């Protein structure tokens, strides 16, 4: 852990960062036999 | 995402890393440069003064690694090989009809000068070649592949079937370390001589020297394991390679799929060079290794894991991986599998069983699941999460950088 | 399931696997090419001389196998067998009528010519010789059948034993571990000699020398796990063997019953030749072990032990199976047996019962189809009550080890 560094604003900042990442999993069907995954389709707050 | 700009000034910036070579090297396109693998086996003089240099030099710290494969090549002379129907792999011919082919079979070369001791050594040993001494030479090998107190829990196996019509014992100098017999592994003729061993001995189960395989069989499939974990998933989940293959949700994962399916390398044939691409020096960095593959050996341990599996509990976990998205992939298929039960009735007495909101699928189908997750915002359901806590509670004893310890306490707390 | 594609490029991917011959073989596809089981006894010379050179071996050092088999053959040359019926077992025929038949009513042939100290021993040893001696050698195979401490256990039964109208005492002093006498196992005619007895004896139970079998005795069904746990299974369910093998509900413990269930086998056949396939090295994968069936016999071990086995408790528990599957195949069908009891009045006195007289409810026997039905109707996962039937059946056992499926069982369902 480095010294001279704006700790929270860093922290939150990951936080944010890492939370993004973590809860919006890539998942997406990679392979098929002729039978994909369409993906067509809480507007208010809620994690993008 | 070419152009990157820092917007307070408006200049460009171009992010890079540094660069990861390593390639990986298919065994096909090395049968593409040459026709042959070349074994050297450098010193060819006197089988007997062979016989007595093996067994001064193992009973004392010091011996030849020239000496051994070439009292190695001289003994296991087995000529014996009734071919049953024809063999072919890569291209090379290596028998048909009816021919009584042998080990070396696999092109033999000269090399070099230099030899050791004098002539005739110690003529006290007879009659030893043929019963023991290739098996305890070969079982020397997969002796040395360890660095942890299983070594000594793996010399029994020695000891014990060199013991097996022959009935010999102790021998070695110094436990291991990295000192003893572990330095033969780094000898490219050695390796080809097991590796030959153990390709010969996979074609003719039933021969009088079978035995020979209790060393070398840890060469089969050297350094292919993500092939062992996708055979693996495919047996714990009891679906067909294809449905599996259906089941990845990674980028990366679908990469290493790809690489490792490379149609013309005859992995699933019975009797090929493929399986001893390492210890036949076919390749140097093999592309069904689960360090080339880390994201797909990471999944599938994994949800084998999830689905109850007693040998992913031990797999280790690799760095540099997307560890969140390949355990969310898992976590879904592992839930998929272990809540839709096969179920169905196999036998009868002329009476049989037709079995035709916001609730998981009826089936497997890679489509449905995906469609009831987007239908959970793509998050995990708490009755899903609660499965995982089942599955991964009540595990014993696992060690650090597994799998195992970071599905227990990822999904337990 | 032909033809996969990644679809981000429409490219075509072929899914493969390394392959998996080492194909079982069947002891009725064994006599179709050979009619007789070649047991090569050595040296036929100096009957006398043998015993002195396996006792003077046995005690600390290196006796050969060729020694004890060919004391073996000597000693157990007693042509003692009165047929009570016939015997022909895979079209090869052994007795008729009153025979007097032997031991080994097998077929006999001479190997090599080679011996350790040549001629006459020590004449120390007198006869005692088919009272005991055989008797030892033969339990040398049961005791070297194993690796845990049990073989200091199952070894001083076996000195027990030998006390019968004899009373003598020990032989070798050095621990097993796989060194001493367990070479014997990888010896393809002391283990058609120990097979041989075991089915002699098997016969001829009445026979004064049977004792003989508690030794040789785990020779029979070697590597027939499976079988005796479909039987184990029969027994615990109380359900006939058609009823059983309704109640399979996945396709590979269906593939594997099919393949043990071949017709011509003679695995129901008393006296057979089939108990012995390994011994007698009549097949090199045995069709009926639990490597070869894995699915079936997890399943099957698991149901037993809901239904409170105590064999079920120790059995290994198999890798490369589905496990979620089987258990809740193997939970099914527990349940449905610990819910729908047997009971019904067997006897009386003239006044006897006759049985005519919510929703969401478990079907009233033991059916599969009702009970596949009603799982059908739970939403194809198992209900409450009985995951707390399974709770209750395995919570309180004690010491389980581990790898077996009884440790698989309560780590599962008591959390």
């Amino acid at each position: 852990q480095p010294d001279d560094i704006e700790y929270t604003s860093l922290t939150t900042a990951g936080l944010l960062y890492a939370y993004a990442v973590g809860s919006s999993a890539d998942l997406a069907q990679q392979f098929c036999v002729g039978d994909n995954k369409y993906t067509p389709d809480l507007t208010t707050n809620a994690p993008p | 995402s070419v152009t990157v700009k820092r917007i307070i000034d408006n200049t460009v910036i171009v992010p890079k890393l540094p660069a990861n070579e390593d390639p990986v090297e298919y065994p096909a396109d090395y049968f593409r440069k040459s026709k042959e693998i070349p074994l050297y086996i450098n010193t060819t003089k006197s089988l007997s003064d062979l016989r007595g240099y093996v067994y001064q030099g193992l009973k004392s710290g010091n011996v030849s690694i020239i000496h051994v494969n070439s009292y190695l090549y001289g003994a296991l002379k087995d000529i014996r090989g009734k071919l049953d129907k024809d063999w072919s792999s890569f291209g090379i011919n290596i028998g048909k009809a009816g021919d009584t082919i042998g080990i070396f079979d696999l092109v033999s070369l000269k090399a070099l000068d230099g030899v050791l001791p004098d002539g005739v050594s110690d003529a006290s040993r007879t009659s030893a070649d043929d019963k023991w001494l290739p098996l305890y030479l070969l079982g020397l090998y997969r002796v040395g592949r360890t660095q942890m107190p299983e070594y000594r829990k793996k010399l029994m196996d020695g000891l014990t079937n060199q013991c097996k019509m022959i009935n010999e014992q102790f021998e070695p100098l110094v436990p291991e370390g990295r000192d003893i017999f572990d330095v033969w592994g780094n000898d490219s003729n050695y390796t080809k001589i097991v590796a030959a061993v153990d390709m010969f001995f996979h074609m003719f189960k039933k021969h009088e020297c079978a035995s020979f395989r209790y060393g070398t069989i840890v060469s089969r499939f050297k350094d292919c394991a993500a092939l062992a974990t996708f055979g693996h998933l495919c047996k714990i989940t009891g679906m067909s390679t294809e449905d599996v293959t259906t089941w990845i949700l990674n980028r990366e994962v679908a990469d290493e799929m790809v690489q490792m399916m490379l149609p013309g390398q005859e992995i699933d044939k019975a009797d090929s060079y493929m399986p001893y691409l390492i210890d036949f020096g076919l390749s140097s960095k093999s592309p069904y290794s689960s360090v080339k593959n880390p994201a797909f050996h990471f999944w599938g341990q994994l949800t084998a894991l999830l689905l109850r599996s007693t040998r992913a509990r031990n797999a280790r976990q690799p760095d540099d991986i997307e560890y969140t998205s390949l355990t969310t992939a898992g976590l879904l298929y592992a839930y998929a599998v272990g809540s839709s039960a096969d179920l169905a009735q196999q036998f009868c007495v002329g009476d049989n069983k037709y079995t035709p909101t916001n609730a998981p699928p009826q089936g497997r189908d890679v489509v449905e699941w995906l469609g009831w997750f987007e239908d959970q915002n793509r998050k995990p359901t708490p009755d899903m999460m609660q499965y995982a806590k089942r599955a991964v509670m009540s595990l014993q004893g696992l060690r650090e950088k597994t799998i195992g310890k970071y599905a227990k306490s990822e999904f337990d707390k």
